[PDB]
């Protein structure tokens, strides 16, 4: 997908997720280690 | 392909403990795994994505960890709801693949179990087949063995069981087993009698009849 820098693709969904959901946890997409 | 491998396949945990699950990947799968929950008859339900993120609708409860090739749930206070079997599933590769299932048992006291015994009808009969079935009624565990005697003598391999699912307000469970001959071979013995072994159970319970007992 085409999605925004401050997201991640999300394939089971087929949708853009915020990054933002995801940078508290253990270990973020590694697509989203800026946002954080 | 790839392997989701869960484990344990079943586990035995009462209501207000906790439940941790593992799901390992043959495969890194970045955190592209989601979590499913099915009941008997029911379609499947979905629960977490990208390892840890819920849908909408689950509680709190159930939360998702993980990333890579090792993943795990757990539930932090199981409440009669939540259990059920629950597989994991990535998506990272096509095609998606789940793993076999945990399996949640409902963890309670023993239960020891009623048994009874019933010959062959006479409508089977003119048909030329004979089923003797053997029911268990109300036990817990789960584990019981229940083995049949012809004559006094111990069969083996002519015997089919089945189960049902944990009761909805007993927790308990119920089997039965049927023994399937022939009419002929139905009639060259007499006795028939069913010995049951259950933890609720001091010692074995045996039930019979005689062929023309009643
Ligand atoms: C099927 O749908 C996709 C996704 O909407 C279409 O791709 C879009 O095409 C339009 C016009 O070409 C663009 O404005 C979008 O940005 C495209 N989306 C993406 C993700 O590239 C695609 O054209 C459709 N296929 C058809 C009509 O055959
Ligand atoms: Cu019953």
């Amino acid at each position: 997908g085409q999605c925004s820098q401050n997201e991640y693709f999300d394939s089971l969904l087929h949708a853009c997720i915020p990054c933002q959901l995801r940078c508290s946890s253990n270990t973020p997409p590694l697509t989203c280690q800026r946002y954080c | 392909e790839i392997v989701m491998t869960q484990s344990p396949a079943t586990l035995s945990v009462s209501p207000g403990e906790r439940a941790t699950l593992s799901c390992k990947a043959s495969q890194s799968v970045e955190s592209n795994v989601a979590w499913y929950q099915q009941k008997p008859g029911q379609s499947p339900r979905a629960l977490i994505y990208s390892a840890s993120l819920r849908f909408s609708g689950i509680p709190a409860r159930f939360s998702g960890s993980g990333s890579g090739t090792e993943f795990t749930l757990t539930i932090s206070s199981l409440q009669s709801e939540d259990f059920a079997v629950y597989y994991c599933q990535q998506y990272n590769n096509y095609p998606l693949t789940f793993g076999a299932g945990t399996k949640l048992e409902l963890k309670r006291t023993v239960a020891a179990p009623s048994v009874f015994i019933f010959p062959p009808s006479d409508e089977q009969l003119k048909s030329g087949t004979a089923s003797v079935v053997c029911l268990l009624n109300n036990f817990y565990p789960r584990e019981a063995k229940v083995q049949w005697k012809v004559d006094n003598a111990l069969q083996s391999g002519n015997s089919q069981e089945s189960v049902t699912e944990q009761d909805s307000k007993d927790s308990t469970y119920s089997l039965s087993s049927t023994l399937t001959l022939s009419k002929a071979d139905y009639e060259k013995h007499k006795v028939y009698a069913c010995e049951v072994t259950h933890q609720g159970l001091s010692s074995p319970v045996t039930k019979s009849f005689n062929r023309g007992e009643a």
